């Protein structure tokens, strides 16, 4: 029997470990190899059972049953559940409104699906840069970026954190654009006590199983807001004769694992919350902010390097992140980084290629896109650490104070930082 | 046709906490892609998530693209709107793009005499099987190949550029109840 | 879809709950409502779909499977299957020779079903009394219990306490007797670094689903050392007629379990430790003793009252521990009895009625015993408490530092746990 | 088919949590039991782990204990065993303790004719549906059925008739729901 069954359970971390020796330095971790590994999804006896009663049920039935569950949790008036994520931004946008030609402004920072979403609704990304802080859109861009031919906004809920709404919806309706949500990293994150996917014309929603609220592989949904929207986006569906639909394996695990995703979002919570306030403390790292009306689902914990410490005078950013990510890994904190490059340097939007012969992009006029445009993305890959897997997991009290006390060691050794830091290769 | 068949693939998977397309030892994608070779002498397979990117991986695995045409005849009225959709126009001058087989529970176990056909792209809808929407393109055409894979976000990236791409990537989980189906089917 | 799925985790609680106001008085429970409820046995993907690999196979096969799969672990020779912990001791005394009219020395303490398994072996219980801190079979007090009858001598590992093997072993050998061990509580238990149940000539143990190594509901097994009292055991099935075989579905669980029983005996094991030396600085609290020899299954734990504080001067031990139970109960923690009388003065053993007609018991010299004969073990049962499912579940952090703060709450309420206990009812 | 049906069971009762005997809210045997209750239109019935079980039942019951007799013509090589390990006499000009009948997947359709008799004390042993060893006792005896629980501990001692010996006789759950998926494809309700 293959099993992803942890053996070892993790040992309450001795605090005495943040006067420890770095492990990069033969020093012990705090965290021990064998408990660097962490569960997800939380495959439960649950979900075998409910595959045992949706198996027998007709599969267009557990599709039905799953969107209409999620939708109304979800508070949308319209649903359609989809085979992918990136298929239900596709449907969002077209729903709402946007036709072949039309320019959909988005942050240069999100997932390559966000951008790909637009093209195949023949539409044009118009990429921009995103607040130091939330790393969700900027509003105060969005000014420039307007043309005659923009149509809708397409903000992202991006690592779980609520876009600026309130500001990005007045915007929307003043210049008579459409906005569309992508909350594939917005599970159950909230603003204003409403949950993302809401908000928008329309919005749509990876419910692939690397997400908080994870269904049983690839799946996604899009919400609607009316449903002139909801039949535009159907009427597609058959004009089109793409088959976007979801599989009732997918949607069975969605099902049961909706009952106790109140659960494990609470422990997320609650951890994350413990964490924020830990580092705070600590002179080197800051934990997301987050605005007053919203709830962090925490799909991704991203932190900042205090960079501008005397001990890193003569030294680049990227090196300070490199530095620690090396001393961090070795301690056992596995904090990679998300996205390397931004969307508009992806090789789809330098070869501009589209559907072929660079269909959607020859509609309208081309913008050479460069660094120097999007100031606040680079900013924040030279400068922040990301927590995936290790803050989306559930985990126990042990591994959470496992965390932080690694974040505190570290925070100790900040001339140690500067000194590996400094003595890395140029890039 | 057996629920304890399905259930118990369904059961293993999830025990192996394994359900991800792009996770490292995912073997029921590769597990399934081996048979259908296997079954078709092809060198190569790609799996998708629809008919659809079954389509558009055989078209843009031969620059059959926005602009271009082929022989939309041997099409359903689906297929047709898709060509439409892509940009695709038709010409009886031109050969046909693929031969698509629809499989189903009473076709399934002869299912080599079906592919032991000479083509440049065997496609291979699933769909009927009732795991959820699911297609295989098989080719020995390497090109072909890798101009699939890349259409779809995330198959080749764990100097042949992509453009539009979409998540036509298979849920193991699904990819595993198909590759059982052939087996209970005699196709070792 | 009925679950057992706890829906609410358990809040890291304030450790300032310790100035609270006790639950019973109106006060915050240390453990709200919600948070009140555990889970046992673990049951997990793994275990489901063992089922869906066990069912496809011959039934005495799955059986067979499990029995050699424990038995390996455990590190006994010898192992018969069986369908409940009684008939796995039943076998045990008769394989390793006890044959009716024989005498088997046996705590006084211990659940009906040690006793029972020696009636149904035609034999007599000769109730003894225990140690006070271990709480096992007292190996002083069984120079006066030795008969021409006496065959065997048979400890309770009680609560999963590994008994004292060694002086019990010396004791047998030196009146030529047996030494069968109930190991029903004491699942991964050890003493010198090896498993209860391979120490004695046999052993019995169940494996219910109560117990910290669970199969599917009821379930034992029969442990022995020689060759010889396997076969007898066997024999006996074959000339009783009686069917003891295990159920393949309890089995197929047993399997699965089997795999994670160290991890959650890893949990068992901190969470019982860490409890004990917090437990060791309060004045009204002290948890189970051990042995340094042994290792604790803690699939109960016993807690001792120190009822001769100042505050209890004239209140009687029984009432300061009910009052402690209800104090208890209220901020969350189910404090409760495992047995309420001693196995002597339950109704069979007071009938005497056996098969029939007295049938074990006329066989031998009558014993009327008295309260006054077991003086150790009705202490045991005035001044001390236990949580069973409480820490026999690997329960979470939280849940753990809550039983921590409910202690240290109550300790800090020993003048109200007098008050209390004053107040209750005169009990005759 | 059979397969799923009886993997689908073991799974819902495992999903529950509730696998022990003595655990409150278990309702598989209650289940079980209501069901043949309704089948023998038997007033009382009684769930064991083992024919045995059902047995010694059937005779303490009807104080036939060790020193007693009763008519063996009937037993099996197997029972005549049991009845002389608990001491039990034969004699010809006494009446049978009670009437058996091996429940296996050849006539389990058939329970009505087969339960529906006049026999006072009626033992089904189902151990032959391969779930595990499983016997049930059915008689309008309101007597023996308070026997009969009082020899299993924790029988109806969950919270007059003192026991004697005991034995862990108790039906695993997850068993009895085994048995019971089974009646319910099979005709009864």
């Amino acid at each position: 029997m293959k099993t992803d069954f942890i053996m070892v359970p993790t040992a309450m971390p001795d605090e005495k470990m943040i006067n420890y020796q770095l492990a990069i330095d033969g020093g012990e971790p705090v965290i021990p190899k064998a408990n660097r590994k962490t569960i997800f999804p939380n495959i439960a006896k649950e979900d075998l059972f409910q595959m045992m009663i949706s198996v027998q049920k007709p599969e267009e039935m557990v599709v039905s049953e799953f969107a209409e569950k999620y939708r109304q949790r979800v508070g949308a008036p319209y649903a359609i559940p989809t085979a992918s994520g990136t298929s239900s931004l596709h449907l969002a946008l077209v729903g709402a409104g946007v036709k072949a030609g039309d320019e959909v402004i988005v942050p240069a920072f999100t997932f390559i699906a966000t951008a790909q979403a637009i093209v195949a609704a023949k539409a044009i990304p118009v990429f921009a840069d995103i607040d130091p802080q939330t790393y969700c859109l900027d509003p105060r861009q969005l000014d420039k970026k307007v043309t005659a031919r923009t149509k809708a906004v397409m903000p992202v809920h991006v690592h779980g954190l609520p876009a600026d709404i309130d500001a990005l919806a007045s915007f929307c309706r003043q210049h008579q654009l459409a906005l569309i949500e992508d909350a594939s990293h917005a599970h159950s994150a909230t603003l204003h006590g409403r949950y993302c996917g809401t908000f928008g014309d329309a919005a749509g929603q990876s419910l692939m199983a690397d997400k908080n609220f994870p269904l049983g592989g690839e799946a996604g949904i899009a919400f609607f807001k009316e449903r002139e929207s909801y039949d535009r986006a159907l009427a597609f569906l058959e004009e089109s004769g793409l088959d976007y639909r979801m599989s009732w394996v997918a949607a069975a695990f969605g099902i049961s694992q909706l009952d106790r995703l109140d659960y494990y979002d609470e422990i997320r919570q609650r951890n994350a919350q413990r964490l924020i306030d830990e580092l705070a403390t600590t002179r080197l790292f800051t934990g997301p902010m987050i605005p007053a009306a919203a709830k962090h689902s925490f799909n991704m914990f991203r932190i900042k390097i205090n960079t501008a410490l005397p001990e890193f005078k003569d030294i680049p950013e990227y090196k300070l992140k490199l530095a620690l990510q090396q001393i961090l890994n070795e301690e056992g904190v596995f904090a990679r980084e998300w996205q390397n490059t931004l969307l508009p340097f992806h090789l789809p939007f330098q070869n501009k290629k589209g559907f072929g012969k660079g269909y959607p992009f020859f509609l309208g006029d081309s913008q050479e896109y460069k660094h120097e445009h999007f100031p606040n993305a680079l900013q924040m890959l030279r400068s922040t650490l990301v927590l995936c897997r290790e803050l989306r997991s559930p985990v126990e009290y042990e591994k959470l104070h496992s965390y932080i006390i690694t974040f505190k060691k570290v925070d100790k050794n900040i001339q140690r930082v500067a000194e590996i830091a400094s003595q890395i290769d140029d890039v | 046709e057996q629920l304890f068949q399905v259930s118990f693939v369904l059961a293993r998977v999830l025990t192996s906490g394994i359900i991800m397309s792009i996770e490292k030892n995912e073997n029921e994608l590769k597990g399934l892609e081996n048979i259908l070779k296997k079954t078709s002498s092809k060198q190569y397979a790609v799996t998708f998530n629809s008919i659809s990117g079954a389509v558009i991986g055989s078209l843009w695995g031969q620059d059959i693209v926005y602009g271009e045409a082929t022989n939309q005849q041997s099409l359903d009225e689906q297929q047709e709107k898709l060509f439409k959709w892509l940009g695709i126009g038709h010409s009886s001058l031109l050969p046909e793009p693929y031969t698509l087989h629809a499989i189903n529970w009473g076709n399934i176990s002869n299912l080599q005499k079906i592919t032991h056909e000479e083509a440049h792209v065997t496609l291979l809808d699933f769909t009927k099987l009732g795991f959820g929407p699911c297609a295989v393109l098989l080719t020995n055409n390497e090109t072909i190949y890798k101009k699939s894979e890349r259409l779809k976000i995330f198959g080749a990236f764990d100097e042949i550029k992509p453009g539009l791409q979409f998540n036509f990537r298979l849920s193991p989980l699904v990819g595993a109840c198909i590759k059982m189906a052939l087996i209970k089917m005699g196709l070792n």
